[PDB]
């Protein structure tokens, strides 16, 4: 089944707490997404404008500064905090897709991870 | 007071940085002494005929 | 308080 | 609407604000408490060496000879 | 030399006993779980059986005993030993003494083990506190600077 | 070559007195 | 394994010129006040059941120890 | 940068791998107290076989003489009592602090990509560890360790084809007896070093993917040296665990043990009850609650099953549970179950401890057997909570 | 403030100084702390040490 | 080249270094088999910890215990006499081919610039060599054993001060009885990882260098990789020394030993001959022959010395002995010297062997006093032979 926050008390509950944990460390949800994890990020990141990706790399280094220091965003960018506006799923979904086309029929990895 | 500030932009070809003590007022008499213990740490320039 | 997409050249682009 | 880090940098000034979140400033005109730190440094040091000092002895006269045999001599 | 045995052997030890083996003394109070307590009660707590319960021929009844039937009999019959410095001899006073020189035959070296111990617990504490400010010191410059990213959502 | 000498005497002392403190010879100082 | 620079810019302090250990205890009870308010889920994930299976144990022994005690 | 002449004898040749791995190796600068545990288990296993080599030169694997060479230790030698209670409670502590490592990467999801060699390396050192500790425990010659030996190696005959066969030739003989003492401690003292090199290989591939952190994110853009900045945070974890320590040794030195160890061990009779080590408790309930001692081992070997397969799960995107309610509560219920588990190990095989350790077991499995359904039923949330 | 930077110009120029000060407090701040320490236990348990029991000699 | 998709499993990060230090790393074209002598001595030394691990697993290091223990190894263990026979002639070998090795290295001057630091970690590799297999002939607790535990321990008394403190404490008890059995077990267990330690630093310092050929010259001209070219060399030399070893092990196992050592101890006899084993006896010479035991405990110091002063020689120009007629000849009779000292280390006190000595032991540091003359005189040489 598709389980949304529209028809769901839970998936509802879920989401405002995701909602809550990413506005107060104050990064998109898509930011989470890690390039070495998959290497299909890596390449979705690399068709990315510059500027989506800089902003990305900032908010993660912000993220990660107040996480050393043991704090949170400040009420105000608390408030003006959008997760869940996302910029990388498309270009995933698309990379994923072509991925998919070049297994399906014939074709070499175009990229492979190192073992390990 | 004694800190940093750090400029980081990486679209700058050459990085340059300034590290400094606190130095002596104009009457002070180690001012020579300083005056001379910066004539031997002497600047050095990549066009310089001095070299190595 | 959230900024729309107009604004945030990154989230326009 | 020129960014954030640019006008920092074309914008130098002299009323520098840091964090101070977990780590209150002093106020602009004070010493520098610098050897407070180095006494409290001295007293952990103090420590360390008398733990160092107490491992080797326990080993190595944990090798030497033993009651047993120091009863056995006569 | 060290203490005499009593036996020559286990099998003898049996055969003496009836085929009970009294366990060597040396590690009683750390051999058994709550040596101390255990050791003391057993030997002052020889009571009488409850109603119903009858202990084979031979046998005598210990309430703290596992099992409900010990070997030995009460051995710390009250007024069996004459004590040199002058203390009544009653079964409780045996008991802990007893227990207090078997105790020290487990562990001969409680009393340099517990001051060790004392010594090091407050020394390493005082060392652990100059550690929190050493790392509190070196991570005073990250731990309170201000960056700015350029960067809101 | 003065400085390196009169540094040299000194971390001899240091490592001395560590020695010392190490080995405890107390006792065995008669002189 | 690169860096990845971000360009910001940052100011940074003397560890001499700013206090260490008053941070500890400084605005303890919202400190104490977040550990308990966000973590009590947690906690009572991790030990409700330790304790419920306790409670179990002691009655079910209790119980079996009356029935059997003739 | 030509290196015509010197600059510092850190960047020399001779100082050059040391610097770089240790000195300057970049880490997460948001880092918590988690991973000096990570750095402890070495210090741990440092001190084992240090003590162990000065036990070693006091201890004599006969069956007549390892008893009381251990009393010899604990009595007539100088500072031997100091000696032998470090070794043992080290071990305990050792496990201790390696069972704290194994719980935050389960809950930090560590073991996810790209660190399955990583986790994988830490499986076996486990394996290593446990069966050191095994084969060391025997080696004082109490009833405890006798009959421990005695079941533990027994029960090693439920392999259908060989059994019988591999049980002997493991005895070396047909009871557990002075040759399976013998061959006990000449394994048990070189099993550490193999164990010291499955942990530099492990460190090894962490470095060559680096550390994770906390959020879970990719840290490459906030980073900072290991030296000083993790070095005096590992000062301090070592400290706290140096006290702890202390406090094991001097005042409660045989609280973790089991007192019928102190009895000379006797083929004759069998003690009331025999358990092994409490960090061997939570192994020996599931074994014993999956009936069929055959199906008990293979329970046992499929618990490793699933620690192994953990790092190749589905997809999963985001790792660290601090944006998981789902699998923090998971988490939570697990150590919980693995402590209240590791609490019936040590119980009697009456009930209703059966019934209680053989849901546990299902319950302990039901955990790997859930997050895979975790991580393909998250890796559609973006689509569902989006705000456009 | 003024103490300890004074102690600091004493003691605190050269490193070779500062481990001979180093070891020499470690060494008397152990035989100071063993010497409270004894006090506690002497203080604490009075009457039970061996030279207190009164037939020591009278074993003959 | 973007190493995008995988090519091959050996540039894989699993197998890089692997890979380069042992399939890719560059050789000299021109080396014989002397280098392959340095992979027998590392082979030997595994043979010798796994042999020997497997004793353990049958030795008991209790002076009541050790010898028939020993002879149970012999008569009883399934196999056993071959597994004693392999671990005491394979410490001969072990001696054999790092004689071998050490003597390669002395006639092509493989110690100078740059390799100083592989000839030091060599050095201490040979000390650690020389400490283990004296420490593991203590342990058969023979009449030899016994008592050349007791000379070579009670020599130790030359230190001036703390020559007395240091004997009592290493033998723990006024004698060498069960407690120096039991360190000495202890010890000879431990001391072969150190070894391992030592041996792939060797290597690690080498492989940063490069590698000494016949010639001496600079030979990054015609290179070729170690595999397979080199490994089907070692292998040669391998199969070759497996031969020998095997003609030691099965026809003549007891000709490199003395008789002596099947006796039991009896510290109240004296047999009439104390020598140590044959890979000793040089040293054993040297140190006979000077007198006044002080003296003697100094100049074998002096012998460690002078070998780790060999790499620090001022001009050494030209490196390999095809090139360097004189040196050529001082090393042949250096060698020469050697064999004759150590055969007179197996001979009386009685004259003339006293004058033999003490002439042999002159020329061995002749030798080492007379080679940083022949580089100043070589340095000399271009400008005078020049043909125009
Ligand atoms: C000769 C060259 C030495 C050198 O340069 O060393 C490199 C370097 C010093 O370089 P540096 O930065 O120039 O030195 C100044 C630093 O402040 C370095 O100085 P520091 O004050 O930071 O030194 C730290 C040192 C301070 O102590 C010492 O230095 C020794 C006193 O701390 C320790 O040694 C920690 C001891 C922890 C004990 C843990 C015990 C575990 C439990 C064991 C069982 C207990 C049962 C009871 O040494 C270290 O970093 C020490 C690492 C020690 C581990
Ligand atoms: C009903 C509701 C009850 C709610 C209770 C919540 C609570 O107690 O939370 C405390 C705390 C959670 O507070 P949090 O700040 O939200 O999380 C801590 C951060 O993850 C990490 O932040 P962190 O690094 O500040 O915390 C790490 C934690 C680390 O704490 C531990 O490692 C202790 C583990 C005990 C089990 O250390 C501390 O809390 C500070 C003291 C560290 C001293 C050094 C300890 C090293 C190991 C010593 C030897 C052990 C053998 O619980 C745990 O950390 C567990
Ligand atoms: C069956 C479980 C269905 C869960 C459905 C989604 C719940 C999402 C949610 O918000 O749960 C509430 C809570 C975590 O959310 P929150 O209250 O934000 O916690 C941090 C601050 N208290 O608590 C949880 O998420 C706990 C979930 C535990 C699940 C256990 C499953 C067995
Ligand atoms: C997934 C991880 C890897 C897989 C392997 C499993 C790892 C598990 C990690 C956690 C290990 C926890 C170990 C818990 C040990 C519990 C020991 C225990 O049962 O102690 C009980 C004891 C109670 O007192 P006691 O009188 O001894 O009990 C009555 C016994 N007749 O004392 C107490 O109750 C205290
Ligand atoms: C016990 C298992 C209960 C949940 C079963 C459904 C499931 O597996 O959902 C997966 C998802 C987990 O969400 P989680 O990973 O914890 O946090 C978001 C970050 N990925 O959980 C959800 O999406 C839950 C949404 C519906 C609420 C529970 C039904
Ligand atoms: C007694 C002994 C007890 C045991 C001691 C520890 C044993 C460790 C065993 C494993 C050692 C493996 C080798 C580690 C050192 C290494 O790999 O050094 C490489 C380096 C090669 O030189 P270079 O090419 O300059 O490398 C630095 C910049 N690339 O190497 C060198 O330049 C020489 C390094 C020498 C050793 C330094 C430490
Ligand atoms: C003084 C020694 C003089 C000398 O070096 O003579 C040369 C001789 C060379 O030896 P070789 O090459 O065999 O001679 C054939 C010549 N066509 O060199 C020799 O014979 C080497 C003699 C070395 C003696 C060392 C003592
Ligand atoms: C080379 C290193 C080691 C050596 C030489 C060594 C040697 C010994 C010896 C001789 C004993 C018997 C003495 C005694 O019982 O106290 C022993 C016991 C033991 N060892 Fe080790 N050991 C080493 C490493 C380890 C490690 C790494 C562990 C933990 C994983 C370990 C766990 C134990 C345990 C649990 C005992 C039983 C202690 C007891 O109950 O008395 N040992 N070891
Ligand atoms: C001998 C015992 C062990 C030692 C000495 C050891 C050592 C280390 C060290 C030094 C690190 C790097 C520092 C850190 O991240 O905390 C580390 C990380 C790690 N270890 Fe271990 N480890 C041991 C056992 C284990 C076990 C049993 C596992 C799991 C099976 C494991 C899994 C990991 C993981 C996943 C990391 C990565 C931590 C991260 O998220 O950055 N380790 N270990
Ligand atoms: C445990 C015993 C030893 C082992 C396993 C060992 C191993 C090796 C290995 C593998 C090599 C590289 C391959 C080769 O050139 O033969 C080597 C080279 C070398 N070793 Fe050793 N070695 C040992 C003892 C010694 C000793 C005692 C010395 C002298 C003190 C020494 C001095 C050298 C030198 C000078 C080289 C350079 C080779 C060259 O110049 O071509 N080695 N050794
Ligand atoms: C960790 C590895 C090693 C272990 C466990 C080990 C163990 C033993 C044991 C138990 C013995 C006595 C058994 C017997 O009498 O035959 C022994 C003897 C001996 N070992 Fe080792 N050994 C090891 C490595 C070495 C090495 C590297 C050498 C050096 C060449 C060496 C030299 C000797 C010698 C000379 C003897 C006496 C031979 C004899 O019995 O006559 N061992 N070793």
């Amino acid at each position: 089944s598709f389980l949304d926050p529209k028809k769901n008390w839970l998936a509802a509950q879920h989401m405002k707490s995701l909602v809550k944990r990413l506005s107060k460390y104050g990064l998109r949800y898509d930011d989470l997404y890690d390039p070495y994890y998959d290497l299909d990020v890596k390449e979705a990141l690399n068709r990315l404008p510059k500027e989506v990706v800089d902003a990305r790399h900032a908010r993660l280094k912000r993220a990660i500064d107040l996480s050393m220091k043991h704090e949170y965003l400040p009420e105000d960018l608390q408030a003006m905090q959008t997760p869940f506006r996302g910029y990388l799923q498309d270009m995933l979904a698309l990379v994923k897709r072509e991925r998919a086309e070049r297994e399906a029929l014939g074709g070499l990895p175009l990229y492979q991870r190192s073992i390990p | 007071t004694g800190s940093e500030v750090r400029m980081l932009d990486d679209d700058i070809p050459l990085a340059q940085f300034a590290v400094a003590f606190e130095g002596a007022s104009w009457k002070d008499p180690d001012s020579i002494a300083l005056m001379v213990m910066q004539a031997m740490l002497g600047s050095w320039n990549k066009t310089a005929g001095g070299g190595k | 308080a959230p900024p729309p997409p107009t604004a945030m050249i990154y989230d326009r682009a | 609407e020129i960014p954030a880090t640019v006008a920092a940098v074309k914008n130098p000034s002299s009323k520098i604000i840091y964090d101070e979140h977990n780590h209150e400033r002093f106020p602009p005109g004070d010493p520098s408490k610098r050897a407070f730190a180095y006494f409290v440094l001295t007293g952990g040091r103090f420590v360390y060496a008398s733990l160092i000092r107490l491992l080797v002895l326990k080993f190595v006269l944990s090798m030497s000879a033993s009651k047993d045999v120091l009863a056995l001599a006569s | 030399d060290r203490f005499p045995q009593p036996y020559a052997n286990e099998a003898a030890a049996r055969f003496a006993n009836g085929g009970a083996y009294p366990p060597d003394l040396s590690l009683i109070t750390k051999a058994r779980h709550n040596g101390q307590n255990y050791v003391f009660s057993l030997l002052t707590g020889y009571r009488d059986p409850p109603a119903g319960v009858s202990i084979r021929e031979g046998l005598h009844y210990n309430p703290y005993f596992p099992g409900g039937a010990i070997a030995m009999p009460k051995m710390l019959n009250d007024g069996a030993v004459e004590y040199e410095d002058g203390t009544p001899a009653t079964e409780a006073q045996m008991g802990k003494d007893v227990v207090s020189f078997l105790s020290w035959a487990a562990e001969p070296e409680m009393e340099e083990r517990k001051l060790m111990g004392f010594k090091w617990i407050f020394v390493l504490s005082l060392a652990l506190l100059q550690a929190a400010y050493y790392r509190r010191l070196r991570w005073s410059v990250l731990k309170s600077r201000k960056l700015v990213l350029d960067v809101v959502n | 070559q003065p400085a390196d000498v009169k540094a040299a005497a000194m971390w001899g002392v240091a490592a001395a007195t560590g020695g010392l403190y190490l080995v405890q010879v107390s006792i065995l100082v008669l002189p | 394994k690169q860096i990845v620079p971000v360009k910001s810019v940052i100011y940074a302090l003397s560890p001499f010129q700013q206090k260490v250990m008053t941070g500890l205890w400084k605005d303890l009870p919202t400190k104490i006040h977040h550990k308990v308010s966000e973590n009590w889920i947690s906690a009572t994930l991790l030990l409700g059941p330790l304790v419920g299976t306790y409670a179990y144990v002691q009655n079910y022994l209790e119980k079996e120890k009356l029935h059997h005690r003739y | 940068t030509i290196r015509n002449q010197r600059f510092s004898l850190l960047k020399e040749p001779i100082s050059s791998t040391l610097n770089q791995h240790l000195i300057d190796y970049p880490t997460p600068s948001n880092l918590s107290y988690w991973w000096g545990f990570g750095s402890l288990a070495g210090i741990c296993l440092v001190i084992q076989i240090v003590t162990g080599v000065f036990l070693a030169m006091h201890y004599t694997p006969h069956v007549d003489l390892a008893f009381n060479s251990v009393e010899h230790v604990m009595r007539d030698v100088e500072g031997g009592w100091l000696l032998r209670y470090m070794h043992a409670n080290g071990a305990s502590m050792f496990f201790i602090v390696v069972y704290l490592h194994i719980f935050r990467g389960l809950y930090y999801a560590s073991y996810s990509s790209p660190r399955e060699f990583v986790w994988c390396l830490g499986v076996v050192i486990f394996l290593l560890m446990i069966v050191t500790a095994f084969t060391g425990y025997v080696l004082p010659w109490g009833q405890m360790s006798f009959w421990g030996a005695t079941v533990i190696t027994s029960l090693a005959s439920a392999i259908p084809v060989v059994g019988d066969t591999i049980v002997t030739w493991l005895w070396g003989g047909f009871s557990v007896d002075n040759a399976t003492l013998n061959r006990f401690f000449s394994l048990h003292y070189l099993l550490p070093f193999l164990l010291v090199g499955a942990s530099l290989l492990h460190l090894a591939a962490l470095h060559q993917y680096g550390s994770n952190n906390p959020l879970g994110v990719h840290s490459e853009m906030d980073q900072i040296s290991f030296y000083p900045y993790f070095y005096v945070k590992d000062l301090v974890g070592w400290v706290a665990f140096a006290i702890f320590f202390s406090i094991w040794i001097f005042y409660a030195p045989n609280v973790l043990g089991h007192p019928d160890n102190y009895i000379p061990a006797n083929p004759m009779s069998t003690p009331p009850h025999i358990v092994p080590e409490w960090y061997f408790l939570p192994i020996y309930a599931i074994l014993r609650s999956i009936p069929d001692k055959s199906g008990g081992v293979a329970a046992i070997a499929l618990v490793f099953i699933c620690l192994l397969a953990l790092p190749f799960f589905k997809s999963m995107y985001v790792r660290s549970s601090s944006f998981r309610p789902i699998y923090q509560g998971i988490f939570w219920l697990l150590l919980a179950d693995c402590l209240l588990l590791g609490w019936i190990g040590c119980q009697p095989v009456e009930a209703p401890f059966v019934t209680i350790g053989q849901i546990s077991s299902f319950v302990f499995f039901l955990f790997f057997a859930i997050t895979p359904i975790l991580g393909r039923v998250g890796r559609g949330i973006p689509n569902s909570y989006t705000t456009d | 403030g003024g103490i300890f930077e004074s102690l600091y110009k004493v003691v605190m120029r050269r490193n070779s100084v500062y481990v001979t000060f180093v070891i020499a407090g470690a060494f008397l701040g152990e035989r100071a702390v063993d010497y409270g320490i004894h006090k506690l236990w002497e203080a604490n348990n009075v009457g039970k040490r061996y030279e207190d029991i009164p037939v020591l000699g009278q074993k003959l």
